């Protein structure tokens, strides 16, 4: 009569948002390093980046009450810090990183 | 977001957009979250709080979504 405790969308949902973070951070350092940059394979990156610009003066964690902010610093904190060689959600960016 | 075929969910495109990107090997963002930050905010990936960002990501590249922007 009551739904589980969790549930695989919220793995999706993360890796959906962290694989277009960590894009959206190399898109937004790159380009004062290159004279011109082709459009972006996620469309999400437009509206993610003025988010990016906000955080680059924001470190409050959850002091902040910007719906996107606590949630990308969320996930950076957790970036800076994890053992990633056995983390189930870092584990297939880890992987995925290695085009070899 | 400039053309597409058709607005329709599906299998293996979320694998291949993670396979087909670039992620923080040559650079990285650990400089804009500064050089201090708040444990409050520190929580398990599969503990995380986004859905707001659930309604941002639906506009487009997912399994399954309501829309595809221009
Ligand atoms: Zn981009
Ligand atoms: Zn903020
Ligand atoms: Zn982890």
């Amino acid at each position: 009569a009551t739904g589980p405790t969790a549930d695989p969308e919220k793995r999706k949902l993360i890796q959906q948002q962290l694989v277009l973070l960590l894009h959206a951070h190399k898109c937004q350092r790159r380009e004062q390093a290159n004279g011109e940059v082709r459009a972006c394979s996620l469309p999400h990156c437009r509206t993610m980046k003025n988010v990016l610009n906000h955080m680059t003066h924001c470190q409050a964690g959850k002091a902040c009450q910007v719906a996107h902010c606590a949630s990308s610093r969320q996930i950076i904190s957790h970036w800076k810090n994890c053992t990633r060689h056995d983390c189930p959600v870092c584990l297939p960016l880890k992987n995925a990183s290695d085009k070899r | 977001g400039s053309h597409m075929k058709s607005t329709q969910a599906g299998e293996g495109t979320l694998s291949e957009a993670l396979l087909h990107l670039q992620f923080d090997a040559d650079e990285d963002l650990g400089a804009l979250l500064g050089n201090s930050t708040d444990p409050g905010v520190f929580t398990d990936l599969a503990s995380v709080d986004n859905s707001e960002f659930q309604q941002l990501l639906n506009q487009g590249v997912s399994m399954s979504h309501s829309t595809a922007e221009p």
